[PDB]
């Protein structure tokens, strides 16, 4: 009450009194909700200073596990994560001075380095608490730069970000994937200007002539060539969609996406759609004549494209897979149509072999479905990207529910209008007259010439103008609010069809088209120079001296 | 001019790569080899409705003849309408202000 | 660093004892990037109007030519043209003072009229520099 209660140092001074105050001022809470809290964690959370300090006075506990359900994401069920340290907990609440005097203190001093249940120290939990807000960003970046100082001047060594967690995560690939803008983005153009702890930035000032000024940005773990995690490939596959965009558009990301597109990406495209269109007309070829050897080595051909598609399609099981990939149109729509093709392909090798005369008709189905695949790689420029995906959207909405459950509506009407086989052919001559192929002789046999008149009126208005009008009003709505997404989820698919052409290059070859290039940034300990390798970004600005 | 650089291209490179793949496959079930021209004539005029079906009935399977035919209808006609249609509304609504500011550019140049 | 360098007036000091003071202040660097930058064209680019004026003082030039492949237009291949001389360079940099000293000094001064190997006066350069921003 008002910030002070004289009942604690009469308490500790009973306790000391008892010989027992290693384990009175101590409080793991056996509930399950507090499993940890102890009288510290109380005292910090309070925003009281002075009685933290009283408390840590006599040497309690520093490093307590707050691993109390209440203390867990809220995610997992809990309602604040903040790690699991008194420290951690100081430092999610936005408290100076008492994460200054929890390690400049001379009774006990928690390290920066320790870590929680999760392995999170306690820059994985400034990232954990931090979302994309200004008042909350604010002393996330700013205290996670405090800390980081802090433990880059004690303990002359590996800075505390190259600490991984239980998950292999360092802050940095952490707040990439659970999708921080703030902490993220100050993290990754971080420049700290003073002598001794200069090592820590990772944005450089290499030569300026004036108003001209060429930063250096590096690339420690944004463009790793697959010996490592990197931060790219997070943001592309395992992030949050909600918040994606907005990340892949930072100072090195997108130049970093662009050289390797010039370098080998556009190029390797190019390769790669120009060798599918040679492949589909071999196919389309080889079908027109179903000089046979000829057409067998043609199906040949189509034979090994349909087993690679296969062969990469089912070798994704065992690496990154298992999204909600049915409507992300980021290749996971276009995967299962690749899937589609290549089992229409290879169902129809096996009727080829097995007999069975219906292997014309899936081999068919496979040319137009992958003439309709072949419609994929117009990807390679915004102006045809924005058109596949709108293309793709309309293909992914206009033939399921609606023109399913229309097609149903036929079967239901149908059912409903016979005899107030017929129906198969009633069926038939109904699909016919929607269209405007059938015929009106069905009005001689009706038992009732009265009814069915303003029923059929009413049947073609509502089978016609009814889904014609919410046919177009989709794309109607779709457009106006999808003309910016459009290029967001084509900046998404072409940043995926460049990471995905990286990977299946060997280690060799991507350390050849490693992007960057080895900058000696500063001194270390010993002497020993600072090889990074670093992304140079000339700018201009005619601001600042 | 706009229309016919940016938008003519694509829908025409569209309408021809769906034709020609559609025309490849169906002239793939046929029985005797000049048909093409006859055949995607017949395929033009069925597209608005004034063709005949008198060769559907000569493959050897109806069901999947007539299930591409209507497909390859369907598609065409909704995808490509929609497509105009929509990258038309967007310009006008998008880059009036821009052919405005064109327009003065060629004024000045006649003058 | 730190806006002052104590080494230059000792090393002026000497040259002019060594007889070359003259040629001491003037180095068309060899290199193709950086030829004819001299030390005036580093003082007035450095913001230090005090070495400008003591480098002045000696008497060493005005119009020195800036050829190098690095001060050339970015669509030659280069990264910052200023024209190519030092009172350009100072009005290009926006170093009112050092264009002020330069243009009345009793040492001596660069007219405004000179023109570089472009033919680029003082004006063609700033408006060379401009773009169509605010600040
Ligand atoms: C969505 C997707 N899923 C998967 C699995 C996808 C996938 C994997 S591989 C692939 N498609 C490939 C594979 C391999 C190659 C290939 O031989 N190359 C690459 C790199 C070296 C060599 C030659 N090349 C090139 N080198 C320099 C220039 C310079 F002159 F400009 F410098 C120009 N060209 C490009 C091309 N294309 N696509 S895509």
């Amino acid at each position: 009450s008002n910030g002070r209660n004289d009942t604690i140092p009469v308490l500790l001074d009973i306790a000391e009194r008892t010989g027992n105050m290693r384990e009175f001022i101590n409080s793991p809470f056996r509930d399950i909700y507090y499993r940890g809290q102890t009288a510290l964690h109380i005292a910090i959370e309070r925003r009281c200073k002075h009685y933290v300090e009283l408390l840590v006075a006599q040497g309690a506990d520093v490093h307590a596990q707050a691993r109390g359900r209440f203390f867990q994401p809220k995610d997992e069920g809990g309602y604040f994560y903040f790690g699991e340290l008194p420290l951690s907990l100081a430092a999610c609440t936005n408290q100076p001075h008492i994460v200054n005097y929890l390690t400049e203190n001379p009774h006990k001093k928690a390290d920066m380095r320790r870590q929680d249940s999760r392995g999170n120290t306690v820059l994985h939990a400034l990232v954990a608490i931090a979302d994309n807000t200004r008042e909350n960003t604010k002393f996330v970046t700013k205290m996670y730069d405090l800390l980081l100082l802090k433990c880059a001047r004690l303990f002359p060594d590996s800075n505390l970000e190259a600490v991984l967690n239980n998950d292999g995560l360092s802050p940095l690939m952490m707040a990439a994937k659970t999708g921080k803008i703030g902490i993220f983005q100050h993290i990754i153009r971080r420049e700290v200007t003073d002598e001794d702890t200069r090592h820590l930035s990772r944005k450089f000032k290499d030569w300026a002539y004036g108003p001209v000024y060429s930063s250096l940005y590096d690339l420690s773990s944004l463009d790793t060539c697959g010996e490592e995690a990197s931060v790219l490939e997070i943001l592309v596959y395992n992030s949050k969609i909600e918040n994606r965009h907005e990340m892949l558009a930072v100072e090195p990301i997108n130049e970093l996406l662009r050289d390797k597109w010039r370098k080998f990406g556009a190029v390797s495209f190019y390769i790669n759609v120009v060798s599918y269109l040679c492949a589909m007309v071999i196919f389309t070829l080889t079908a027109y004549y179903q000089v046979d050897y000829l057409r067998l080595a043609g199906e040949v051909i189509t034979l090994f494209t349909g087993v690679l598609f296969f062969f990469t399609n089912i070798k994704d099981l065992f690496m990154k897979k298992c999204p909600g990939v049915n409507s992300l149109f980021i290749d996971g729509s276009f995967q299962l149509l690749y899937f589609i093709y290549s089992v229409l392909v290879i169902v129809s090798a096996a009727l080829y072999l097995a007999g069975i005369e219906a292997y014309l008709a899936v081999m068919v189905f496979a040319l137009v479905l992958g003439w309709m695949n072949a419609l994929y790689f117009t990807r390679g420029l915004k102006l045809t990207g924005t058109y596949s995906i709108m293309i793709q959207k309309i293909l992914f909405k206009d033939l399921f529910r609606f023109l399913l459950v229309y097609l149903l509506f036929m079967i239901g009407y149908a059912s409903a209008l016979v005899s107030l086989e017929t129906f198969s052919t009633f069926l038939l001559d109904l699909f016919k007259l929607t269209i405007g192929m059938g015929d009106l002789e069905m009005l001689s046999s009706t038992k009732y010439p009265v009814v069915f008149i303003i029923l059929l009126v009413t049947y073609i208005i509502l089978t016609f103008v009814l889904l014609l009008n919410m046919l177009i009003a989709l794309m109607g709505e779709t457009v106006g609010q999808v003309s910016k997404e459009s290029k967001h989820i084509w900046k998404l698919q072409w940043a995926t069809t460049i990471l995905d052409i990286e990977r299946s290059f060997p280690v060799f070859l991507r350390k050849a088209f490693r992007s960057g290039e080895m900058v000696t940034v500063g001194k270390s300990s010993d002497g020993t120079p600072d090889r990074r390798w670093c992304f140079r970004v000339d700018e201009v600005n005619w601001s600042h001296w | 001019q706009k229309i016919l650089f940016k938008d003519l291209f694509r829908f025409l490179l569209v309408y021809l790569l769906f034709m020609i793949g559609y025309a490849s496959a169906l002239v793939s079930l046929l029985n005797p080899s000049e048909t093409f021209s006859t055949f995607l004539l017949d395929l033009f005029k069925l597209t608005i409705g004034m063709g005949d079906l008198e060769m559907l009935s000569s493959t050897k399977y109806p069901v999947v003849f007539i299930i591409l035919l209507v497909t390859y209808i369907i598609l065409t006609f909704v995808l490509l309408l929609n497509m105009l249609i929509a990258l038309m509304g967007e310009t006008v609504g998008q880059v009036s202000k821009e052919s405005k500011h064109i327009w003065k550019l060629q004024w000045a140049t006649t003058i």
